[PDB]
């Protein structure tokens, strides 16, 4: 075996007992250990860095090893052969060389930590070793380690300055952070085994419950008063569908993707809220306030072309909410559409071409034409955008307000009670976490289609084309209605589809109809 | 001397690469190579690597080629002194190599400067992101999708140099392309001097690079995959291009870069694959042929191919034998008449028209398929971009002898309109299947074809066929509709090759993988011949059907569509001569596109009309 080299010693520190913001750093901090929270905003690609060099000299043959470098990349001073007075022509060796792994991760403070809404102060934490790959962009982590000064590699020769050393040119100093710790602050039975003992008790206690679907559609948005269809839809695309791909090669979405149509003050956003604090791996955004190429994807170049995740990977694998989707553009809406059922968004500008799952469930909020919901209007076009898209979208819900005295007595009472308690006046029959666990329970399992399942299935696409005696019902209406039908047996914890699961699709699907 | 193989098992050195440097060992490395192609054994006995020269003298390729496996297999620890120095293990390797090619070939150095051994079916693959800096200056396999291809370009596997203060002279220094020569000394003389490149001693040899990342599926999912470039030797250049998923065999190198320290702030090494082997991941067979004559019938052959068509749709039957001759195609006319047989195709949304042209995509050779919201003409045509300047070729342009789809039914019906007047998109050199909703909206009977979608009256004389269907709601469709999907979700669903057989059930009497093989063997093997006497009933025909459309039009372009769709009906019957009853049915399509072109205005009229001549037979 080769002789083996002394290893590198890395220590890491944790659990310090304090933690700044970004902002909060200072010049006089630099030097000392310090602990930051803050959201990585992006990592840069492991690299070599030559924590250790080895050089040769031209003129005698003799070599140095393991030579420490600065921030710049330095050569040794004199030969190490005392005959030779070699001072240049010295020859890197990677092998002789030791190169420690290199990552650079932007982080900037949190968003809600700034109190005035400012722009958080970003900040430059240094990954090495372990620490490369030690954390995610856009995800929060605190970073404990020595605050650093970077100076300027041109005025080592490789804003007020300092002089007379560098010699007559000036340096600038710039701020840093190395992080010696990394730490993120941001099957069914391998679920549980993740989920500890009592997690599983409760967990196994609610899916032993038979009125499971009606309690997690009622826990649905504790603070919401009414809107149980609105609910139940979420709940079950929380739960989700299992994929499914033809012989031909047709491929099938299982998430489940809604549109929600209502007039204002229906706290359809704060069901949007709500849904995004709700589903791991999920973005909510306000369409009026956005950029549709964007939200699909990014494109920047980097110190050369590159490319940058766009908003629907922050929601991918998850539930992507839409606020003021009224308000968005109807392009959007299209480009939506050209993403839903065949997702794979893709890249081809600046001449470099990328590619993008985009495996999403959607979640929309609107305002109807006219600024609140015409039943008259038709269920099509009260929103304007894309037939196919609306064809494809499993649900439209309407929502109108109700002039009955006791239903407007009871809301008030409700946001009375809410504004006077905060959290206790809300009394849902789940809590969000054990409510979420349960989802990632049903998400493990897969609902199965029923024979009797698939009768009765065919069974309710021709009610479906009867209602439709023609638009609002089609082929993709029946895959809606298997989609459901996998989260109504997700929902139940019933390991197959069930008869009554596609009845309470096709239930869910008529009053999508209206 | 030369150490045992026992002996240079133990490294006995700083690194195996240092024991592989060490001169004795190296010389039992370069007999332990030779020795260890002579000692792979193949099934038959011969050495696995005799059997590799002597491919390579029938092939004259440059560079030999030893699977790493083999090297485990035999000189196991030549396989693992490999692993650890592949550049140090295959320099010797490579000089083996060409002492045995020259041993089994007289003068094989000189047919070969050079031979190189290429490694072969690398045993451990690493992904970019598992990859890191103690991966580098060693051999690792990497899967992944190639970011892009650089161009080929000539490049100097060594150059000698000039000295001007000294004599004009140098040693041939190899470029081992991850830095510059860079002497910085001149061989005249032991100092510093002007380097101009002298081309007395210069090896000159292709090169190429080729950029590996990731493929989308092998980052994690919301993650932008990990690139790491990819360099092909010479003689391995061009093997990969541009978003190509390949398994390369490289050595991971890192070299310094000032740019790359100054953006990361501390001093910093790029890293590049090199890859010392390269391994990258339609036609008709013979066998494919005997048995696709054995299961065509002279007659129903059509029928056969028609329910093979379209296997996803339910019902449109019509449509099936539309595409199936557009699919089977004609032999190319010049002097009037096109080889390529067009269809159209028109209903209401359901219709999985689209269904049947995403079928015909893999029906097709190199289908291209398009939508005319989703691909303009222009963009279609070609593609522009910086490399300097280059040109991507257009989607109808790649859609090449092979039936070619459109949909939505205007650019890219300009694109349609300006090829089939112009025989040129470029041109389209294929078949044209269209899958068009009728104004963007479910099927109406009373607009007249023109009008359901906007085209040209001589772009429907050209179709071979065109279809209309009227969307309709019966209890029996319905429930045949029905049972089809929940059995076509019951086989795509996890739970239901065996399997995969109950899940076709037997939907298609074709499978759709055979009926394309069989179209294109019944293309090229078979070539259609039009029938003299069935060719005159089609020609009084012909001028009976331009009678008849000037009765309640019909062309001799729709004539020569008739001719290509019998050589569309022999080849799905696999006959080199075109049958009688093929120039029937051709006619029979020809007038099913004639009565499709205002359908509610003309068809009755034209069907009464027809009733003898639709048929020959």
């Amino acid at each position: 075996s080769p002789e083996q080299t002394e290893r590198v010693f890395q220590i890491s520190f944790f659990n310090l007992p304090t933690v700044h913001r970004i902002r909060d750093i200072r010049s006089e901090k630099i030097g000392s250990l310090l602990s930051i929270s803050g959201t990585v905003t992006r990592t840069s690609e492991v690299r070599p860095e030559l924590y250790k060099a080895s050089f040769t000299c031209d003129m005698c043959r003799a070599i140095v090893d393991n030579v420490e470098q600065s921030f710049k990349y330095t050569e040794p001073t004199f030969c190490p052969n005392p005959s030779c007075e070699n001072r240049a022509f010295w020859t890197l060796n990677v092998t002789r060389s030791r190169f420690l792994d290199w990552q650079k991760v932007r982080i900037q403070e949190n968003a809600n930590e700034i109190p005035t809404g400012s722009m958080p102060r970003t900040l430059d934490v240094i990954l090495r070793g372990d620490s490369v790959e030690r954390a995610k962009p856009g995800d929060r982590c605190k970073f404990t380690g020595v605050e650093i000064v970077v100076p300027d590699v041109t005025q080592l020769g490789l804003n007020s300055g300092v002089t007379g050393l560098l010699g007559v040119r000036d340096l600038t100093y710039k701020i840093s952070f190395l992080a010696c710790h990394v730490i993120s602050i941001g099957d069914q039975e391998v679920f549980l085994n993740s989920l500890s003992s009592d997690e599983i008790n409760e967990l196994k206690e609610m899916v032993k419950d038979e009125h499971i679907y009606d309690k997690l559609v009622r826990s649905i948005a504790p603070a919401v008063f009414g809107h149980e269809a609105v609910k139940k839809g979420i709940l079950l695309q929380m739960l989700g569908g299992v994929h499914k791909s033809t012989v031909e090669g047709i491929k099938l979405r299982g998430d489940i993707n809604i549109c929600v149509v209502g007039d204002p003050s229906t706290s359809k956003s704060q069901f949007l809220k709500y849904v995004v604090g709700f589903a791991p791996r999920s973005v909510y955004t306000s369409g009026k306030a956005s950029s549709a190429a964007g939200l699909t994807a990014a494109v920047v170049r980097d110190e050369d072309y590159t490319i940058e995740a766009g908003a629907l990977m922050l929601a991918d694998n998850g539930i992507c909410c839409i606020d003021e989707f009224d308000k968005m553009d109807i392009s959007d809406q299209v480009a939506i559409h050209e993403a839903m059922e065949q997702q794979t968004i893709s890249i081809a500008k600046a001449g470099i071409h990328a590619t993008l799952n985009a495996r999403t469930s959607i979640l929309a909020a609107a305002n109807p034409v006219g600024g609140r919901y015409n039943r008259k209007l038709s269920l099509r076009g009260n929103l304007n955008m894309t037939a196919p898209i609306m064809s494809r979208f499993d649900l439209f819900f309407v929502i109108l307000d109700d002039c009955n005295e006791k239903i407007d007595t009871e809301l008030a009472s409700h946001i009375v009670d809410l504004h006077m308690k905060r959290d206790e006046a809300i009394e849902p029959p789940f809590s969000a976490e054990q409510l979420r666990r349960y989802i990632k329970y049903a998400r493990t399992f897969k609902p199965i289609l029923t024979k009797e399942a698939r009768s009765y299935l065919v069974e309710k696409y021709k009610e479906l084309r009867k209602d439709d005696a023609s638009y609002r019902i089609t082929v993709r209406q029946l895959e809606s209605m298997i989609r459901l039908s996998e989260a109504i047996a997700r929902a139940n914890c019933v390991d197959e589809i069930t008869p009554s699961f596609i009845a309470e699709a096709y239930d869910l699907l008529r009053q999508s109809i209206i | 001397e030369e150490l045992t193989l026992e002996s240079l098992s133990n490294v006995k050195a700083n690194s195996y690469s240092e024991w592989i440097t060490q001169p004795n060992v190296s010389r039992t490395i370069a007999r332990e190579l030779k020795s260890f192609l002579l000692e792979y054994t193949d099934e038959t006995g011969r050495s696995v690597y005799g059997a590799r020269i002597r491919t390579l003298g029938e092939m004259n390729s440059e560079s030999l080629e030893v699977n790493y496996r083999h090297l485990a297999e035999s000189k196991a620890i030549l396989a693992l002194f490999l692993a650890k120095c592949p550049e140090e293990m295959l320099k010797i390797f490579d000089l083996v190599a060409m002492e045995a090619t020259e041993l089994h070939y007289p003068d094989y150095a000189r047919i070969h400067s050079e031979i190189h051994v290429r490694i072969s079916d690398f045993p451990t693959i690493y992904s970019l992101r598992e990859l890191r800096e103690s991966n580098l200056s060693s051999l690792v396999r990497v899967t992944g999708v190639v970011t892009r291809r650089t161009g080929v370009f000539p490049q100097l596997k060594y150059v000698k140099f000039n000295c001007l203060k000294c004599g004009s002279i140098l040693g041939p220094f190899f470029q081992d392309s991850n830095e510059e020569i860079r002497i910085s000394f001149c061989t005249n003389c032991k100092s510093k001097g002007p380097f101009r490149v002298n081309g007395e001693k210069t090896v000159y040899r292709n090169y190429q690079r080729v950029t590996l990342q990731e493929a989308p599926g092998t980052v994690p999912p919301g993650r932008l995959p990990r690139h790491r470039e990819v360099i092909l030797l010479a003689d391995l250049v061009d093997v990969s291009k541009p978003g190509e998923e390949v398994e390369v065999t490289g050595i991971y190198k890192n070299n310094y870069d000032g740019n790359l320290n100054a953006k990361n702030g501390f001093p910093v090494f790029a890293t590049i694959i090199e890859a010392n082997s390269i391994k990258r991941r339609f036609s008709w067979t013979e066998e494919e042929e005997r048995e696709f004559r054995k299961i065509s019938r002279d007659r129903g052959i059509i029928d056969k191919i028609i329910s093979s068509m379209a296997p996803s749709i339910y019902g449109h039957r019509d449509i099936k034998t539309a595409v199936a001759c557009s699919l089977f195609g004609g032999v190319p006319k010049n002097v009037s008449i096109r080889g390529d047989i067009n269809v159209l195709l028109l209903g209401d949304p359901g219709t999985a028209k689209s269904q049947i042209l995403k079928y015909v995509e893999k029906t097709a050779h190199r289908a291209v398929f398009a939508t005319g919201q989703g691909a303009s003409a222009v963009g279609l045509t070609a593609s522009v971009r910086k490399d300097e300047w280059t040109l991507e070729g257009g989607a109808l342009v790649l859609a090449d002898k092979g039936v070619c789809l459109i949909d939505e039914f205007d650019q890219d019906r300009t694109s349609i309109h300006e090829a089939m007047e112009q025989q040129s998109i470029l041109q389209a050199r294929c078949s044209i299947i269209a899958a068009a909703n009728p104004n963007g909206g479910r099927y109406n009977s009373t607009l007249p074809l023109a009008q359901n979608v906007s085209l040209t009256e001589p772009i429907l004389s050209r179709f071979d066929i065109l279809c209309v269907v009227r969307d309709l709601v019966d209890e029996e469709a319905d429930e045949r509709l029905a049972t089809f999907v929940v059995d076509s979700h019951v086989r795509s669903h996890p739970e239901n090759l065996q399997r995969q057989r109950k899940k076709e059930e037997e939907i298609s009497p074709i499978p759709q993988e055979l009926l394309m093989k069989y179209i294109h063997y019944a293309r090229t093997k078979i070539y259609p011949k039009l029938h003299q006497m069935d060719m005159d009933k089609v020609s009084r025909v012909y001028a009976d059907l331009r009678r008849e459309s000037i009765s309640t039009p019909i062309t001799v372009r729709h004539l020569e569509s008739i001719l290509r769709i019998a050589e569309s009906f022999a080849k799905m019957r696999l006959s080199e001569f075109v049958s009688s009853y093929d120039l029937d049915r051709a006619i029979k399509v020809v007038v099913d596109s004639f009565v499709d072109a205002q359908k509610v205005s003309v068809r009755r009229q034209l069907r009464r009309s027809f009733a003898i001549y639709t048929l020959g037979h």
